[PDB]
RNA sequence: CAGUCCGCGGAGAAGCCAUACCGGAAGGAGUGGUGGAGCCGACUGAAGUGCGGAUGCCGGCAUGAGUAACGAUAAAAGAAG
RNA sequence: CGAGAGCUAACUUCCGUAGCCGAGAGGGAAACAACCCAGACCAUCAGCUAAGGUCCCUAAAUGAUCGCUCAGUGGUUAAGGA
RNA sequence: UGUGUUUAGGAGUGAAAAGCUAACCGAACCUGGAGAUAGCUAGUUCUCCCCGAAAUGUAUUGAGGUACAGCCUCGGAUGUU
RNA sequence: CUCCCAGUGACCGAUAGCGCAUAGUACCGUGAGGGAAAGGUGAAAAGAACCCCGGGAGGGGAGUGAAAGAGAACCUGAAACCGUGGACUUACAAGCAGUCAUGGCACCUUAUGCGUGUUAUGGCGUGCCUAUUGAAGCAUGAGCCGGCGACUUAGACCUGACGU
RNA sequence: GGUCAAGAUAGUAAGGGUCCACGGUGGAUGCCCUGGCGCUGGAGCCGAUGAAGGACGCGAUUACCUGCGAAAAGCCCCGACG
C-alpha cells in the first residue's frame, strides 16, 4: 500500500498543470434602468430592477 | 540634470510612487488572490471596479479596497484624471506566514501554513496610446 | 582565534552559478546541481575541442568529392591525382574554397586527371 | 443513471426531503415571497403549485388534503380561503423565480420565489 | 586574529549586487549600483582556517497542491433584528 | 595458452603464465572494464597512418581481374541423408 | 468499585504470558561513570607539479582484521653493478 | 579550590561565546530531571500635526530629519522560494539537461569584438559521491539554499628531516 | 494584375523555457555591544541575638524585576557630594 510521488515536481511542469486555473471574468452588463452593472438573468444589485423594481433595496 | 552625489540626490529629489497602493499582511493565500488580480490587470479602472465586484471570491474584498486607494492617491495626491485611470499594474507577493501545530492520527503533529498577502496595484492614465 | 567560513563559501558558489547561466532548471540556480552539470560539461568541452577537427575534416572531404563527382572523378581518384603531381600540397579546406570557385576547381580536376594517365 | 427519473435529493433522506418541501411551502404561503437558494427554489415551485391546485377544489376534502402537508392551521385557512380562490382564473403557473445572485459565506447563488 | 610598515575613508569603509578584464590554478583587480562606518595592500606570527554528501545539525523556503479533509447520517427551514 | 576439481558444463572454483581492467582517456567491435587498434602536457577550421573500413544511413573505389554460391546461404549447431 | 494506604529493580507483584511495574520491560526511569568499547558503517572540504602501487608469501582463537617480508615514494651514498 | 571581586587577552561577538546579551523562564515530565530561541530607528524622538482610500489593518501625500533610498514587522538585507514586466523563443517532439559548430533575432557602460543575451538545426555525449573485481545504474546517501560540521592538544617523552 | 494547378514558406500562445530589469520573502553577511570565556591576582565561611533558599505582602495607578519589610521602593545617628 501507500503510494507516494517519486521525484519532486518541477516548476515548469507544475505551471503547465495550473494552465487551466485561469478565472473566467463574469459577463457583466449595465442595467438599462440605472447606472451600474448587473449579471445577466439576475436583478440589478444597485437598483433592484428586473423590470419594475424587484428586490427591496 | 543630475547632482553631485547620492547624498545630495537624497536631499533634493524625494522620489514619489505615483498610482501606487499596497495592502500588506492580508491574512489570505496569495495563490488564491492572484486568481482575481489577474482578471483586473491591464483593464479600465471602472471595469476593475465592476469585475472585482462580481467575481465570487473572498479574496475579492481586499483586492477591492486597495484598488480604491490606488485610484484615491491617483486623484487626491497625483492630479490624475479619473476618466483616464486604468490598472497599469497589479500583483500580489507573499507576506509572512503564521505557522500552527495541527494534531493528526496516532500522535503525530504537523505544521500548517497560514500565508499572508501583500496585494499591490498601480493605476495610471490611459494616456498611454 | 575563531575563523568562520563566512564570505568565502558564497564567493565560490556565485562563481559556479555564474559559469552556469545558459542552463535549464536548477542546473542554473542551485549550486549543487550547477557544479554537477559543469562536471559533465568539462568532459564534453575537452572532448569536442579536438573532435571538432574530426568533424570539420569530414566536412572538407565531403565537400571535395562533390565537385569531384560533379566533373566525373571522385575524392579518392581526385586527391590521388592531386598527389600524383608532387606540387599540390594545399590543405583540404583550400580545396573546399576552390570547390566554391568552380573554374579553378575544374582546372585542378584536369590537372589531377592528367596525372593518373 | 437517471435516463428518465425525476426530482432531486437535496443531500438528505426521504423524510427530510419531505419536511423541507412541506415547510418552505408553509413559509411562502405564510408570506407570499421568500428568498432561498436557487436549487431549492426550483424544487419548491412544482410542489407548492400542486398544493395550491389541491386547495382550488373548495371542499373539506381539498382542505384536508392540504392539511396533511401544512400543519399550522392559520396558513391552511390562508391558502384555502384567501389564496387559491384568488388564483381562480389562473390556469396554472402560480409562482415565479428571479435570482438575486450570489451569497458570500458559501458562494451560493440565491433567488426569490413569489406568486 | 596579532605585531610592524604603507596608507584609505560621511566628496563615503566593510558587506551586498552585476560585469565581456587579469594570472597556470586556488584566486585577484577595473568600473558601476546599494550601503552608511570602519577598512584594504606588503612582511612576519598563530589558527576553532577552505564542504555536496555523514537517512549529518540549526534554520528558512519548496514538491505532493489548491490535493485529502473540516472530527459520528440527531436533518433543518422562513421571517425579523 | 598449460594443468587440476566439474559433465573436456558454467560470466563456476583453484594454481602457472602472458597481456588488458583495476588505476586507462581516444578509434574499431550497432551497443560493450576485459577483445583488436593505440598510453590523452597545452592550443590549431593543418598532414601521414594503425586496427577497422569505402552502396545510403555514415568518413572513404556502385574499385579492378579470375572464379564460387541463386540459398537471403551471408545473417544460429550436429549425427545423418541428398 | 471509591478512598486511604503498603510492596520496586535482579527487585516487586503474578489463578503463570516472562505478564505488569506511568503509552517499547527476557530486567523500568533519571542523573552520572561517560567522549564506555566499537577489528564494524558512513563521512573527512583550497589549487596546481612530480613519481606511482598492492589484492602475493608465511604467521596468527587467523580468514572482511593485524605483524614481517614483497611492491610505492623522499633523501643520502655508491656508481654501472 | 574559586560561589565572589579587580585586572588582563595574536578569547568569542548573536548557529560564536555560559543553557541565558539573561531564563534554569517558556515548554516536556507524576517524579528525579530535561530545557529553548534571543539583539540593532535615529545624532537626538524631533517618534510622523494635518489631509486622502479603508471598520480596520495597510497604504499615499504633507511635514520632522542629513537620510522616511531611517517610520516603529524600523542597520545592512546574500540564497533557496514566490511574483510582475521586457528580449529571444516554443504546440510531428524521443530528450543526464550539456559540448562544439553553423545560422536567425536582439543589444553595445572591462563592449563593435578571436563580442554579450538568446535561439533553430547538425554532430557529439551513460547525474554525483560511496562502496567496488566491476556503477548511468533497477547498489548506498541526498527535497532545495544558507549557515554550524571532522587529523587536534598535551609531555623536561622516543625517533627522522630541515634550520639556528 | 483575375481564376484554376503544383510547390514552398510565416505568423498566433493556453501554458512553458533561457536571459534582463523591478520587487516579496527570508535573515546569511559586515559592523557594533547592552553579554560571555580563560588566566593571573585578590578575598573567603553564614546560622538559635533565626542562616542558605523561599511564601505572602509594601507602592496614588503595579501584571513582572528590584529593594523593603506591617514602623514596610523603607525609619534613625555620623561622614562624603552640593
Ligand atoms: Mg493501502
Ligand atoms: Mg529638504
Ligand atoms: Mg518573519
Ligand atoms: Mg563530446
Ligand atoms: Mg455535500
Ligand atoms: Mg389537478
Ligand atoms: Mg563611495
Ligand atoms: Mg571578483
Ligand atoms: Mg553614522
Ligand atoms: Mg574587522
Ligand atoms: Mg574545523
Ligand atoms: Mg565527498
Ligand atoms: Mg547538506
Ligand atoms: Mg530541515
Ligand atoms: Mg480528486
Ligand atoms: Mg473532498
Ligand atoms: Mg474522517
Ligand atoms: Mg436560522
Ligand atoms: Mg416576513
Ligand atoms: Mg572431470
Ligand atoms: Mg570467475
Ligand atoms: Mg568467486
Ligand atoms: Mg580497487
Ligand atoms: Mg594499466
Ligand atoms: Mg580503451
Ligand atoms: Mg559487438
Ligand atoms: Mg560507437
Ligand atoms: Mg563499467
Ligand atoms: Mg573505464
Ligand atoms: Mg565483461
Ligand atoms: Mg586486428
Ligand atoms: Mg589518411
Ligand atoms: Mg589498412
Ligand atoms: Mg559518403
Ligand atoms: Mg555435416
Ligand atoms: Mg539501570
Ligand atoms: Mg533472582
Ligand atoms: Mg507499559
Ligand atoms: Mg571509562
Ligand atoms: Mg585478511
Ligand atoms: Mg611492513
Ligand atoms: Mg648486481
Ligand atoms: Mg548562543
Ligand atoms: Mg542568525
Ligand atoms: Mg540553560
Ligand atoms: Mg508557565
Ligand atoms: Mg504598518
Ligand atoms: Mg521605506
Ligand atoms: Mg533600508
Ligand atoms: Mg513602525
Ligand atoms: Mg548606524
Ligand atoms: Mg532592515
Ligand atoms: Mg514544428
Ligand atoms: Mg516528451
Ligand atoms: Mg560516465
Ligand atoms: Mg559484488
Ligand atoms: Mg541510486
Ligand atoms: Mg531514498
Ligand atoms: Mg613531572
Ligand atoms: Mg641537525
Ligand atoms: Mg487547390
Ligand atoms: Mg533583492
Ligand atoms: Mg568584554
Ligand atoms: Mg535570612
Ligand atoms: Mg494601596
Ligand atoms: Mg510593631
Ligand atoms: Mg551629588
Amino acid at each position: 500500500k501507500h503510494p507516494v510521488p517519486k521525484k519532486k515536481t518541477s516548476k515548469s511542469k507544475r505551471d503547465m498543470r495550473r494552465s487551466h486555473h485561469a478565472l473566467t471574468a463574469p459577463n457583466l452588463t449595465e442595467c438599462p434602468q440605472c447606472h451600474g452593472k448587473k449579471l445577466s438573468h439576475h436583478i440589478c444589485p444597485n437598483c433592484g430592477y428586473y423590470d419594475g423594481r424587484q428586490v427591496l433595496a | 540634470q543630475t547632482f553631485r552625489n547620492k547624498k545630495q540626490r537624497k536631499q533634493q529629489v524625494k522620489l514619489r510612487k505615483p498610482g501606487f497602493a499596497v495592502a500588506k499582511y492580508v491574512r489570505m493565500s496569495p495563490r488564491k488572490v492572484r486568481l482575481v488580480v489577474d482578471v483586473i490587470r491591464g483593464k479600465s479602472v471602472q471595469d476593475a471596479e465592476d469585475l472585482l465586484r462580481f467575481i465570487p471570491r473572498s479574496a475579492s474584498e481586499p483586492v477591492a479596497k486597495v484598488l480604491n486607494s490606488a485610484k484615491a492617491n491617483a486623484l487626491h495626491n497625483d492630479e490624475m484624471l479619473e476618466d483616464r485611470l486604468f490598472v497599469k499594474e497589479a500583483y500580489v507577493d507573499a507576506g509572512p506566514t503564521l505557522k500552527r501545530l495541527i494534531p493528526r492520527a496516532r500522535g503525530s503533529a504537523n505544521i500548517i501554513k497560514k500565508r499572508t498577502s501583500h496585494i499591490t496595484i498601480i493605476v495610471a492614465e490611459k494616456g498611454n496610446k | 582565534p575563531r575563523a568562520k567560513t563566512g564570505i568565502v563559501r558564497r564567493r565560490r558558489h556565485k562563481k559556479v552559478l555564474k559559469r552556469a547561466k545558459g542552463f535549464w532548471g536548477s542546473r542554473s540556480k542551485q549550486y549543487r546541481n550547477a557544479f554537477q552539470t559543469l562536471l559533465n560539461a568539462a568532459t564534453y568541452e575537452y572532448r569536442d575541442r579536438r573532435n571538432k577537427k574530426r568533424d570539420f575534416r569530414r566536412l572538407w572531404i565531403q565537400r571535395i568529392n562533390a565537385g569531384a563527382r560533379l566533373h566525373g572523378m571522385n575524392y579518392s581518384t581526385f586527391i590521388n591525382g592531386l598527389k600524383r603531381a608532387n606540387i599540390d600540397l594545399n590543405r583540404k579546406v583550400l580545396a573546399d574554397i576552390a570547390a566554391r570557385e568552380p573554374e579553378a576547381f575544374k582546372a585542378l580536376v584536369d590537372a589531377s586527371r592528367n596525372a593518373r594517365q | 443513471m437517471r435516463h428518465g427519473k425525476a426530482g432531486r435529493k437535496l443531500n438528505r433522506n426521504s423524510s427530510a426531503r419531505v419536511a423541507l418541501a412541506r415547510a418552505q411551502a408553509t413559509a411562502l404561503l405564510r408570506e407570499g415571497r421568500i428568498q432561498t437558494t436557487l436549487t431549492k427554489a426550483k424544487e419548491l415551485r412544482p410542489f407548492v403549485e400542486q398544493l395550491i391546485t389541491t386547495a382550488k377544489g373548495g371542499d373539506l376534502h381539498s382542505r384536508r388534503l392540504v392539511a396533511q402537508d401544512i400543519h399550522d392551521k392559520d396558513v391552511v385557512r390562508k391558502v384555502m380561503d384567501e389564496v387559491a380562490p384568488k388564483y381562480a382564473e389562473r390556469p396554472g403557473g402560480y409562482t415565479r423565480i428571479l435570482r438575486v445572485g450570489t451569497r458570500r459565506g458559501d458562494g451560493v447563488t440565491m433567488a426569490l420565489i413569489e406568486l
